[PDB]
């Protein structure tokens, strides 16, 4: 455990270091996008150690390290959930991204603001961890809009092209659209069960769970 | 970004090197001032195909309204120059 | 169809002030003259060590390089990370939930040491 | 499949209802009829925590395959052996169900058939 | 870096696809001057380009004599144990 | 962009090539087929059929429990 | 989600077929890739959905990437009608390409065969709507005809790019 | 060959 | 042109044609490129709707009338057979498959007290 | 022959389909020569003030003026009370108020009849 | 306005691109290439505005019948995907002024430089005004061509941003 907790969460701290480090601490214009790329190398190979404790036994637990807010009855605490989906999936991301971020060094080494560039690539990938190992609908939320706007950010890269723009507020529109579904999730689940935790949700299994399922499925869409 | 520039001479050179490639126009006769009307005798269409070649050689539309006004190597090697900033 | 007599005079003259314009972007050689800025020894250490090619010695700067960040990104985050889940959230009922192993028939448990009853005689058959 | 069209393009009474299904009693047509035993107890079966789905009749199988992975780690390439005993294990059940779906429709023919005798001398 | 082009009188459609349409431009007594200008798209090492079924195929000369020779490996030591 | 070997770019040619690419790009592709071939002698059952399939129409009325139609 | 997922892979792939720019063809093929994994997720088999989903990113990405080498070489170039000739000229990136193309396909034993082919047979075997289930495999065929698109106008016939490149 | 690039203050 | 004085509070102000900025000709050297607008010139009243980032009403290759008929006509064909299909499902000739212990009655979270109604599966 | 181009407001007739571009008189021809008058009178004035190297600030656009003050404060001095803004008005002014007032009111209203009769599923509702 | 040869000659530019984009290979290209051409030559020989005008009108209306739904654009054409790429890079020059003292010493040149231009665009520039009031009817002017200067050391009329418009690839 001591091993299989510390090194999951090592893995999602060590992508915000360098994301901490643009303040002004060590100052490495140059070479700050092999930084990045080499953060992900290690971020990867950590994310292989709790992958091979699950394979070997299956092991999985939540961590639910924070206590952040308690509305009455309702306690969002930040919580990451390292079980099978989200085990497999990290290396599979860290993975594909170590070599695009090694793709674009090369690809974007004209660009002047590559620097920037190659930050909001991190943050893209900060927010999908969240996403993936999120364990209450809340902190989901937030990687879920937290991707969605990081999209934007980078379809609109080159701001000067008016269709780059068009295209990239046409993502946001679509996916608010979606996102009305998972409002209406969250809302059903808080008023009929109670929670937004997955594991709540699931011990009660409601039974008429057209609603909620609905919205999921539009938020999916 | 990985594309080297362009110079006055090679434009020039290539402009020369298309049109040496047409058939309806003597090497002789064609030099960098050559008129495409009033020396190598040319019909307006045969002027707007030189062009296509041209735009498909550089890669990079001219509009219309400019190219209509190229009537001999020299103008265009000029339009095209000035058109990226070439210089030296 | 072609230019007026004048066209060809304005674009001349345009062009040439246009090219002359472009040329004075053009930077010196002392250009940009980057005000004094005073380096860590170790930046000299490894400017100078590093002059040579001498693979055996370049692979150094490598393990080096990555030496220090394996360090300060990946040794000593565990450190903070493990320290503060085993006395700060370990210490709080429920922050840090396991699944329990799960137990197969033959084996033996490291707590009680009991064995677990093999599964009954299967009706084996090799197809 | 190819029954569909038999039920969909012919007549259904005379075709399985897979969701009511069986329509016979299990004694009809097999006089002192068997049974299949579990050879895995529950406490087992809990205790590997499998799936709700896969607690059937060839559990036994799965329990023993289980057991060859967590031990043989990390060679992933071994325990070939018993993923095909309870590959076939799962098999075999598979088609035992298929003999219900063709013993549905043998009898309900016969029922059509009976039916005719029965009632055109009436 | 001055770029040496390439001698322009090289360049000629004789045995090439581009012919076979200077062929038919004449039996309506047409011809094409663009034909030279296109020609080294068919010349050079752009000639006799693969097939999409070869393609396909490319590594499969050293891949099965890679594969030929292992799966005897795996016969023989094998058999053994 | 930046780095790596360079090469002059040619006019209206193909252009040139370097040892190492061409090999490494064969290595792979070999390395593509091979890997087809061996899990396919292994595992053809994977593509094929894992067992067979019965056949409906031949089984009996006694073992499937049919009573005849005379009763 | 069996019948949305059905719909957009077969909206979404029959659009490929006909697309030009090298980008686009491959953001229509991600979308009737997703159908899939919707379609896998309506026929209650959510962890071969799952399966679909890592296994999706390794061929996919490469193929971005590789599109990506060929629009660079060319001076950003996006239209594949402006290509050909490479099978030759970028020996790696034609290998990798191809690689993507085989395995997004379904190839046996390349890593979309361990998912894709492992979904077909469950939709099949399965209690589920029939319109449903044939959208599926009509879309799987367009997998290979705009996979073709891509291959036969970018790495074969002879050059359609400018001279100088 | 070095071009000046123009840009908007960054002093400030 | 001034809009009709039907008393919406238009005034006086000029009736342009309802042209999209998208459509101006993008080679004239206008003073506002990414407008495509000229200092000086009579702006649209619905000019803000009409830049390049919004509603587009450039020519089209297909006339404006068939391109709903065959954008509704696939959709809706689509919607139908997905109906058809659900009265119609697919499937496979296997009967129900069977579970152990009642129909795994207490692994379902099944009330232990309530004794359950006994379920037995006979071999085939 | 071919199909007759459609046009729709949201598709305009290509210049190119438009006999108008073709019924080409001396005061067709004379009316273009008009406007380029007037858009040439308008570039020489914006372009003397733009090229000036003694100006610094924004150059005050006077269309751009009036095309917002149209907008805002030239609007409700043009107004006149009549039968097709008084329908207008009443019917986006008024018609969705009352139209989700009924929707809203008959929701809770039959919602709050099956609360008092124990009908409706509060097992674990405590947050509301 | 444009003249009617112009219009052909637009149409004869836009159906090859428009037919290049159907035929796609060079070969299959380059046989309709002369095709095309050929039913544009032969009318060339008519002399009747009515009836030539008419033959125009029609061959508009197969274009548009038998464009491209998709034709091939360049990409730094409008509607090409570099279009208005690196707008986003190009600074006007006047943001230079106002560069903190210390930041111009990095370049002491440029700078220097710089003020020949600016010195010389205040001395052109009361000159650039006398020669455009003098050529200019009295109602102004009737067209947006401008005249070239017509003297030694006198500079074209309006060419500070015409000269020092920013280039191509700023950055
Ligand atoms: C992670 C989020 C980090 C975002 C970020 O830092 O990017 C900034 C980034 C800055 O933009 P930029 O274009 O790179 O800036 C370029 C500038 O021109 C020039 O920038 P620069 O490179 O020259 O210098 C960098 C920086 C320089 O900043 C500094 O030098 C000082 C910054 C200090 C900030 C903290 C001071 C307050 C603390 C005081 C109390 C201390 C108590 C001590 C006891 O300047 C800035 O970026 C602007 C200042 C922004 C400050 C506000 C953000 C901090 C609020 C906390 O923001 C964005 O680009 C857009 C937002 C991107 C994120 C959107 C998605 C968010 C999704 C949620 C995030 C996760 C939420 C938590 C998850 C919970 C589950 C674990
Ligand atoms: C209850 C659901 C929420 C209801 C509100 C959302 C419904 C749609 C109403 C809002 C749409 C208009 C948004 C405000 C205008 C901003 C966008 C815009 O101006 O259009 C430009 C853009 C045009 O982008 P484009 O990609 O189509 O073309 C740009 C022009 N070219 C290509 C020439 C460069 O429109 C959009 O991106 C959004 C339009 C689609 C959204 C409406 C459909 C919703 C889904 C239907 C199913
Ligand atoms: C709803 C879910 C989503 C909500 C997210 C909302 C956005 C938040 C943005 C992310 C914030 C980061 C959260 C992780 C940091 C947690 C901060 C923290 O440690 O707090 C102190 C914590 C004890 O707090 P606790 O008893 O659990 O209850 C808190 C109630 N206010 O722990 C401690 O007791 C302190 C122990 C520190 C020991 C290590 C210190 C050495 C390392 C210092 C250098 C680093
Ligand atoms: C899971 C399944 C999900 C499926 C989602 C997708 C569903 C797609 C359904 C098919 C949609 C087909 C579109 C049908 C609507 C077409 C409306 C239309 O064509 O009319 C618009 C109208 C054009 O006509 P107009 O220009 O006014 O006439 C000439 C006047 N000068 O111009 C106007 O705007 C006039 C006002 C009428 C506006 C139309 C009504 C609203
Ligand atoms: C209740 C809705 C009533 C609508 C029907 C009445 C309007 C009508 O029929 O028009 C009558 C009259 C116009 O007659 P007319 O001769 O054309 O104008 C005067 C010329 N000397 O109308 C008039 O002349 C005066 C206008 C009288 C009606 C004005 C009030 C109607 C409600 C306006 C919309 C209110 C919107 C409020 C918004 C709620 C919050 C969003
Ligand atoms: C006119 C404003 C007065 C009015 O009409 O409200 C009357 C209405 C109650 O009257 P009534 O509906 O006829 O009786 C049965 C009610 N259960 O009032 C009600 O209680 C029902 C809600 C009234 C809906 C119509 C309101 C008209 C629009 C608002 C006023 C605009 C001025
Ligand atoms: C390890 C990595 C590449 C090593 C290699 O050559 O393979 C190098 C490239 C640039 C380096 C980083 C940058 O120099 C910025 C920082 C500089 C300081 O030495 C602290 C660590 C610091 C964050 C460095 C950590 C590490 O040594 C880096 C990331
Ligand atoms: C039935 O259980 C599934 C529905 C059948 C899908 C497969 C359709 C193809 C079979 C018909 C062709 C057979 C002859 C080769």
């Amino acid at each position: 455990m001591n091993m299989f907790s510390s090194l999951s969460l090592v893995t999602l701290l060590l992508l915000t270091m360098p994301i901490m480090m643009m303040s002004f601490n060590t100052y490495k214009p140059s070479n700050y996008p092999l930084y990045v790329k080499t953060a992900i190398s290690y971020a990867f190979i950590t994310s292989m150690i709790p992958t091979m404790m699950f394979i070997h036994s299956g092991q999985e637990l939540i961590i639910s390290n924070w206590h952040w807010l308690t509305i009455q009855t309702l306690k969002l605490s930040l919580s990451f959930k390292m079980d099978y989906f989200s085990m497999m999936f990290i290396p599979v991301a860290l993975f594909v991204t170590w070599s695009i971020m090694e793709f674009s060094m090369w690809y974007m080494y004209s660009d002047p603001n590559i620097n920037k560039f190659f930050k909001y690539l991190l943050l893209f990938l900060i927010t999908m961890l969240i996403l993936v190992t999120a364990n209450n609908l809340f902190q989901l939320f937030i990687g879920w809009e937290g991707v969605g706007i990081m999209s934007f950010l980078l379809i609109g890269w080159w701001y000067g092209r008016a269709d780059a723009n068009t295209a990239a507020l046409q993502a946001i529109l679509y996916n608010r659209i979606g996102d009305i579904g998972f409002i209406l999730a969250m809302a059903w689940f808080l008023t009929n069960l109670n929670t937004w935790d997955l594991q709540q949700i699931f011990m009660l299994n409601p039974s008429d769970s057209n609603m909620p399922l609905i919205g999921l499925a539009l938020a999916a869409t | 970004s990985d594309a080297p520039p362009l110079t006055l001479e090679g434009i020039k050179d290539r402009v020369l090197y298309v049109l040496k490639l047409y058939d309806k126009i003597d090497p002789e006769k064609l030099s960098v001032n050559s008129h495409f009307m009033k020396d190598l005798g040319l019909d307006s269409l045969d002027q707007v195909e030189i062009i296509m070649a041209m735009e498909d050689e550089f890669g990079f539309e001219i509009p219309d309204i400019d190219a209509e006004k190229l009537m001999c190597p020299q103008e265009i090697v000029d339009y095209i120059a000035d058109k990226k900033d070439v210089y030296e | 169809s072609g230019y007026t007599p004048e066209e060809k005079l304005r674009l001349q003259q345009l062009r040439e002030l246009r090219r002359r314009w472009l040329k004075d972007q053009e930077l010196s050689p002392r250009e940009p003259v980057l005000p004094p800025q005073r380096v860590s020894p170790v930046e000299r250490f490894w400017n100078k060590f590093l002059q040579d090619g001498a693979l055996w010695k370049n692979v150094i700067y490598k393990t080096y390089r990555h030496s220090i960040f394996a360090f300060t990104h990946v040794l000593i985050p565990v450190w903070i990370i493990h320290y503060y889940l085993k006395y700060h959230v370990t210490t709080k009922p429920y922050t840090i939930v396991e699944k329990k192993p799960r137990i197969f028939p033959g084996d033996t448990i490291l707590e009680t040491g009991e064995v677990i009853p093999p599964m009954k005689e299967f009706p084996d058959q090799h197809h | 499949g190819a029954h569909l069209a038999r039920r969909y393009l012919g007549d259904a009474s005379v075709e399985p209802d897979p969701l009511r299904m069986p329509t016979f009693p299990p004694d009809y047509g097999f006089p002192e009829r068997k049974e299949r035993e579990m050879v895995a107890t529950q406490q087992e079966m809990n205790d590997a925590q499998l799936v709700l789905q896969q607690r059937d009749y060839c559990a036994h199988y799965l329990i023993r395959f289980l057991k060859c992975k967590r031990d043989s780690f990390p060679n992933f390439l071994a325990c070939k052996h018993e993923r095909h005993d309870w590959d076939y294990c799962e098999h075999l059940d598979y088609v035992k169900r298929m003999k219900e779906f063709e013993r549905e429709r043998r009898l309900l023919q016969r029922k059509k058939r009976r039916e005719q005798r029965e009632a055109d001398m009436a | 870096s001055k770029m040496e082009l390439p001698d322009y009188k090289q360049w000629k459609i004789e045995g090439t696809p581009l012919e076979t349409v200077q062929e038919k431009l004449a039996a309506r007594g047409l011809r094409d001057p663009w034909g030279r200008n296109e020609a080294w798209r068919y010349m050079g090492g752009f000639a006799n380009n693969v097939s999409f079924v070869g393609a396909l195929l490319k590594g499969f000369k050293w891949g099965f004599a890679a594969f030929v020779v292992a799966i005897g490996a795996e016969y023989y030591l094998e058999s053994q144990k | 962009a930046g780095g790596g070997a360079h090469i002059e770019p040619r006019y209206r040619q193909f252009p040139q090539l370097t040892r190492s690419q061409v090999i490494q790009a064969e290595f792979f592709s070999a390395t593509m087929w091979f890997w087809i071939l061996w899990r396919f002698w292994h595992d053809s059952d994977a593509v094929l059929g894992h067992f067979p399939y019965p056949d409906p129409s031949q089984w009996t009325d006694e073992e499937l429990g049919i009573p005849p139609d005379d009763e | 989600t069996l019948c949305l997922g059905a719909i957009t892979t077969l909206f979404t792939a029959m659009c490929a077929l006909t697309q030009n720019d090298i980008k686009k063809i491959i953001a229509f093929s991600t979308s009737s890739q997703l159908g899939l994994m919707m379609v896998t997720i309506g026929i209650n088999q959510p962890y071969l959905a799952f399966l679909h989903i890592c296994t999706h990113a390794f061929f996919k990405a490469m193929l971005f990437m590789c599109s990506g080498s060929i629009i660079h070489s060319l001076n950003d170039e996006q239209d594949i009608r402006k290509m050909g000739g490479l099978f030759k000229a970028m020996p790696f990136t034609t290998t990798a390409l191809i690689v993507g193309s085989l395995a997004l396909t379904g190839m046996p034993f390349l890593t979309g065969f361990y998912s894709k082919d492992l979904i077909i047979e469950a939709a099949n075997t399965s209690y589920t709507n029939a319109w449903a289930l044939l959208m599926t495999l009509i879309a799987t065929s367009f997998t290979a005809i705009y996979s073709t698109r891509i291959i036969f106008f970018a790495l074969l016939g002879q050059p359609r790019f400018p001279t100088l490149v | 060959k070095r071009l000046f690039i123009i840009k908007p203050s960054g002093f400030y | 042109e001034p809009y009709p004085d039907d008393g919406t509070g238009y005034g006086d102000y000029p009736k342009l044609p309802d042209r999209s900025q998208q459509e101006r000709d993008p080679w004239y050297d206008w003073d506002h490129p990414d407008l495509r607008l000229n200092w000086g010139e009579p702006m649209h009243w619905d000019l803000d709707m009409y830049i390049r980032n919004r509603v587009d009403t450039s020519p089209t290759p297909v006339n404006w009338n068939l391109m709903c008929k065959h954008l509704f006509g696939f959709v809706a064909f689509m919607l139908f057979m997905f109906w058809v299909g659900e009265t119609y499902p697919a499937y496979q000739p296997v009967g129900p498959k069977q579970y152990p212990y009642n129909n795994l009655y207490l692994e379902r979270g099944g009330d232990p007290n309530k004794e359950p109604e006994p379920v037995v599966h006979y071999e085939i | 022959s071919f199909p007759k181009y459609e046009a729709s407001r949201l598709s305009s007739l290509p210049t190119t389909l438009d006999p108008a571009e073709y019924d080409i008189s001396s005061e067709t021809r004379k009316a273009q020569a008009e406007r380029l008058a007037i858009r040439s009178r308008l570039k020489r004035e914006y372009q003397l003030q733009y090229y000036d190297p003694s100006r610094r600030g924004v150059i005050e656009d006077p269309a751009l003026v009036r095309w917002t003050y149209a907008r805002s404060a030239n609007i409700y001095p043009n107004f006149r009370p009549n039968t097709k803004t008084s329908l207008l008005g009443a019917l986006f002014g008024i018609g969705p108020l009352v139209f989700w007032y009924y929707v809203f009111k008959t929701d809770r209203d039959r919602k709050e009849k099956l609360i008092q009769e124990g009908k409706l599923d509060r097992t674990f509702n405590i947050s509301y | 306005y444009l003249t009617h040869q112009q219009k052909v000659l637009r149409l004869y530019k836009r159906a090859l691109r428009h037919l290049e984009s159907w035929c796609i290979h060079r070969d299959k290209y380059r046989y309709f290439a002369c095709l095309l051409r050929a039913r544009f030559d032969e009318h060339k020989n008519e002399k009747d505005m009515v009836k030539a005008t008419q033959l125009l009108r029609e061959a508009e209306e197969e274009f548009w019948h038998g464009q491209h739904p998709q034709p091939y654009i360049f990409p730094e054409s409008p509607g090409g995907t570099s279009y208005e790429r690196y707008e986003c890079y190009k600074v006007p020059e006047w943001c230079l002024d106002d560069w903190h003292p210390s930041e111009k010493a990095m370049y002491p040149d440029y700078f220097a430089k710089r003020e020949q231009w600016k010195k010389l665009r205040r001395e052109s520039w009361e000159r650039e005004v006398k020669q455009l009031q003098e050529e200019t009817p009295v109602g102004g002017p009737r067209t947006e061509a401008l005249p070239p200067a017509r003297k030694q050391g006198d500079l074209p009329p309006l060419w500070w941003h015409i000269v020092t418009r920013p280039r191509e690839r700023p950055m």
